[PDB]
Order: C-alpha cells, then sequence, then structure tokens
C-alpha cells in the first residue's frame, strides 16, 4: 500500500487530481483496518517441526466533481447510499430495460403483484411498529 | 315448550324381542334447585371490524385472513 500511494503520487505529479485524494482517502482506510491482522509467518511444518526437533474521460470528471462535492455531506448519508446501492442499482437496471427507446416492450417481465412481498412488506410493518 | 336449552335424553323400554320402544327421560325435581340455580353467562355486545380480504387479486397473509394450508382455480 505504500508504494501504491508513491506510484499513483509519482506517475501523476498533479497534486490537484482527486485520484490523489481517493488514494488519501485510501490510506486512511488502510490506517483505520490494518491493525487486526497480525504479523504471521507462514512457517512450514518442517521447518517448525525441524526447529523443534533441534530444539529437544468525462466520467472521471463527473467523478471529481462529486468528490469535490462531497465536502458539504453527512456521514449518514454515505452510509445510508452504502447499505442501499446494490439494490437501487439493481431496481433502476429493471426499470430501464422495461420501457427501451420509450416503447413498452413485450418480452420482459410483466408487474405483478406476490405473497412474498407483502410478507416482507408485513415484516417491515412489524418493524416499525416495534418503535 | 319445545324451545328448551335443557339436552334431550331418550330412554328405551322393551316390549318383546325385537320390538323396542323409547320414551323422554324426565325426572321430577324440588323448586329450590331450579329457584336458586345460577343464570347464564351474558354474551357480548354486537360490533363490527375492518380488513383487507384482497388487494389487486391477492389475498394478504395477515391473522385476519384463513391460512394457506386450508377449489379456486379453474384447471381445464
Amino acid at each position: 500500500l505504500n508504494l501504491i500511494w508513491d506510484n499513483c503520487l509519482k506517475y501523476n505529479q498533479d497534486m490537484n487530481h482527486p485520484l490523489r485524494r481517493m488514494a488519501n482517502g485510501m490510506r486512511k482506510e488502510a490506517d483505520k483496518l490494518i491493525p487486526l491482522i497480525p504479523d504471521i509467518t507462514i512457517r512450514s511444518r518442517a521447518e517448525v517441526e525441524a526447529e523443534e526437533r533441534r530444539k529437544q474521460i468525462n466520467g472521471m470528471a463527473l467523478v471529481g466533481e462529486e468528490a469535490a462535492e462531497q465536502t458539504y455531506e453527512d456521514e449518514a448519508y454515505k452510509i445510508w447510499k452504502q447499505v442501499t446501492k446494490k439494490d437501487r442499482a439493481l431496481i433502476a437496471k429493471e426499470r430501464y430495460q422495461l420501457f427501451a427507446n420509450n416503447k413498452l416492450n413485450v418480452e420482459e417481465p410483466a408487474l405483478l403483484r406476490t405473497k412474498a412481498g407483502m410478507r416482507r412488506f408485513l415484516k417491515s410493518r412489524r418493524e416499525a411498529e416495534a418503535l | 315448550g319445545y324451545e328448551s336449552t335443557r339436552p334431550l335424553r331418550y330412554g328405551e323400554a322393551s316390549l318383546g324381542p325385537g320390538q323396542p320402544l323409547f320414551y323422554i327421560d324426565d325426572e321430577e325435581v324440588d323448586f329450590e334447585k331450579v329457584i336458586n340455580a345460577p343464570l347464564p353467562k351474558v354474551p357480548r355486545d354486537m360490533t363490527f371490524t375492518a380488513h383487507w380480504l384482497a388487494v389487486e387479486g391477492v389475498q394478504p397473509s395477515i391473522p385476519q385472513n384463513p391460512t394457506t394450508a386450508e377449489d379456486l382455480l379453474p384447471k381445464g
């Protein structure tokens, strides 16, 4: 990771590039979650046993724009985005596929009500009631 | 006299082989037992509730609807 930060800086010496800012955040994440791993060594049983025996480009621009716009934000909002992103993307993809070319495709699955979805809704309603 | 809430029981007499006779069971009672007896329990008052039997053609699985365990779909 240390060289990753240096390599990113070296290739693009432009400091004001949001890519380095992303690396700065990634470096901050590394410092946050690093301590969990202990410095264990992969010692072959023969080595340990032998020792014992001896002893025994527009997209990038938009990304940068959002990164700059992140200066004003809220942490809970970021957590909400992180939690809901996958389901939001799935639903959006399905919806986009349904209305391709602004024409009602006659091959996509139909929109129907099911009992399992209402069961999920009931579970959520009970959770809300518990509050 | 046919609106009584008491159970209906029949006796059985035998006039002979294969010729039974039946009579109503009736035993004499004292007035004390009838007058002193407690009254039956009063049921609750009439009321009504509401719930959703179906939403857009599908029956929700709520306590007020029958369970899926227990003739509602053509199969021809």
